């Protein structure tokens, strides 16, 4: 049977954050991928 | 005005989930990260 092959590990990962300062809370980008794990 | 953002993951290109192979890489020391660091600057240039 014919099977397709896709490499794993979609996209990066960025990292939003303040200043120190500010506070500590941070939002996680995962660039080009669509919300699967969450 | 401005070119296509690219980033290129020098860790997955050079070597594609191996741990053998990642240690080699970090055995150059910062060169991967020389190049990432270059190709996020590229991309804030651009937008800039």
């Amino acid at each position: 049977e014919i099977l397709d092959i896709t490499p794993c590990s979609f996209g990066g990962v960025s990292v939003i954050t303040p200043g120190t300062n500010t506070s500590n809370q941070v939002a996680v980008l995962y660039q080009d991928v669509n919300c699967t794990e969450v | 005005v401005s070119m296509t953002k690219t980033s290129v993951d020098c860790t997955m290109y050079i070597c594609g989930d191996s741990t053998e192979c990642s240690n080699l890489l970090l055995q150059y020391g910062s060169f991967c990260t020389q190049l990432n660091r270059a190709l996020t600057g590229i991309a804030v240039e651009q937008d800039k």
